[PDB]
């Protein structure tokens, strides 16, 4: 109807909650960061140039249910999401991009690369494969220019065949609508794990915050503002309550402790932060329901006649920085496709 | 302790939306700071 991205908007929500499951339950032991955003829509701006059974999966996967939403709607959702979010704010900082980067030889099926220009604003870069060091070179600056240099090596190995690569970033920084005092931030006590407690810098203030603790998710909820059209949401578990919930968590519930502005007095202690995750998604999105890509089986003819493609590589990498100022993240996703 | 004081000093789980299109920007868990 009118601006259209929260008629996708829950669908990535739920993609977010389910991907991530997966890679809880890959290692309880390790730090998780993506961006659920970043690794999205890519495989929209890829879908379009995907066809029948192959195509399927990755929108579905993606959780949007094609029978209830017209794909060409899909699409329209993600165009406006994007243009959004590029949106200039005066105070925060986000933006997002996504390039191709294609073999000079490459003959694209026109209406595919109108497609990925028009309605994921895409860029596009014409690149030899043959100088596996210089495109790789090429590539890896987009993103690092991108994400302000945040993400540099997104881009390790590259195969020799490689058609042409699908680039996608994200970087954000904002301020705390009300940041801490750096002064108050003292170095304290984390128990990692049952056995291990490391020390970190605790900042801390004291004051009126936007905090509870639902019997429902058996967590205290916190959300903090930025200086912008933007927020961030921490969610401590009660012990032994963390499995719990991580498994209740829903778009729903998100969406309501939104409409809260009710603040409470509290004294918060929020470690300051440094963390990055870097993914090759193949696998967990072979969890996901979605394979087809990656096989024998893959029919990137909405992309090019030339020969049969395939993807051979989907590589996630975010990092993010909290500190008392505000946050700085960054993400980034990479898509390769060769010939079979 | 008044108010309560609530501590992150065990794993938690986070999120950052962007308010207007209500979008999952980033999502994260810390399980170890010092595991960079
Ligand atoms: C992922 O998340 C998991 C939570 O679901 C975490 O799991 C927790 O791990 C600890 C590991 O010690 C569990 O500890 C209970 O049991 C131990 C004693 O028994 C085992 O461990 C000690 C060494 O830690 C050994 O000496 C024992 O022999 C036995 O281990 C096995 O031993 C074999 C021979 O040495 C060896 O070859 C095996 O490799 C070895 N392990 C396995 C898996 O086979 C005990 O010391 C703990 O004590 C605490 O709790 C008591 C009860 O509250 C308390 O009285 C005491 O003071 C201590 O606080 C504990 O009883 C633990 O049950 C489990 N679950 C939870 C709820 O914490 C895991 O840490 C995390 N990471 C990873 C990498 O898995
Ligand atoms: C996507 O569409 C399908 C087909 O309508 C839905 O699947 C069935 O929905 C009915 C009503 O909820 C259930 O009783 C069936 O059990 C469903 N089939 C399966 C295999 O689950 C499906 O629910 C739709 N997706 C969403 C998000 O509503
Ligand atoms: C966050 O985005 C909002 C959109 O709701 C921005 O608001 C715009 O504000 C100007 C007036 O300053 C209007 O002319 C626009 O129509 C508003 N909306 C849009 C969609 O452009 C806002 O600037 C942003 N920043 C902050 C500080 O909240």
């Amino acid at each position: 109807d009118h601006p259209t991205f929260n008629k996708i908007t829950p669908n990535l929500a739920e993609f977010a909650f389910s991907l991530y499951r997966q890679l809880a339950h890959q290692s309880n032991s390790t730090n998780i960061f993506f961006s659920p955003v970043s690794i999205a829509t890519a495989f929209a701006m890829l879908s379009l140039g995907t066809k029948a059974d192959t195509h399927d999966e990755i929108l579905e996967g993606l959780n949007f249910n094609l029978t209830e939403i017209p794909e060409a709607q899909i699409h329209e959702g993600f165009q406006e999401l994007l243009r959004t979010l590029n949106q200039p704010d005066s105070q925060l900082q986000l933006t997002t991009g996504n390039g191709l980067f294609l073999s000079e030889g490459l003959k694209l099926v026109d209406k595919f690369l109108e497609d990925v220009k028009k309605l994921y604003h895409s860029e596009a870069f014409t690149v030899n494969f043959g100088d596996t060091e210089e495109a790789k070179k090429q590539i890896n600056d987009y993103v690092e220019k991108g994400t302000q240099g945040k993400i540099v090596d997104l881009v390790k190995e590259l195969d020799r065949d490689t058609v042409f690569a699908l680039v996608n970033y994200i970087f954000f920084k904002g301020k705390w609508e009300r940041p801490f005092e750096v002064k108050d931030t003292e170095e304290e006590d984390f128990h990692v794990d049952q056995v291990t407690t490391v020390k970190v810098p605790m900042m801390k203030r004291l004051g009126m915050f936007n905090i509870q603790h639902c019997k429902k998710l058996s967590s205290w909820v916190l959300l903090m503002k930025y200086l912008g059209n933007a927020t961030a949401i921490f969610f401590l578990p009660d012990e032994g309550k963390l499995q719990h919930l991580e498994n209740e968590l829903t778009h729903d519930i998100i969406t309501k402790f939104l409409e809260n502005e009710d603040r409470r007095s509290a004294s918060l202690h929020l470690p300051k932060l440094s963390i990055t995750g870097t993914y090759d998604l193949k696998s967990v999105l072979g969890q996901l329901g979605i394979t087809k890509v990656f096989s024998n089986g893959a029919d990137l003819s909405g992309v090019t006649e030339e020969a049969p493609l395939k993807l051979s590589k989907a590589v996630h990498k975010a990092v993010l920085t909290i500190d008392e100022k505000g946050t700085e993240a960054a993400g980034a996703m990479f898509l390769e496709a060769i010939p079979m | 302790s008044i108010p309560p004081e609530v501590k992150f000093n065990k794993p938690f789980v986070f999120l950052m939306i962007e308010q207007n299109t209500k979008s999952p920007l980033f999502m994260g868990k810390v399980v170890n700071p010092t595991q960079k």
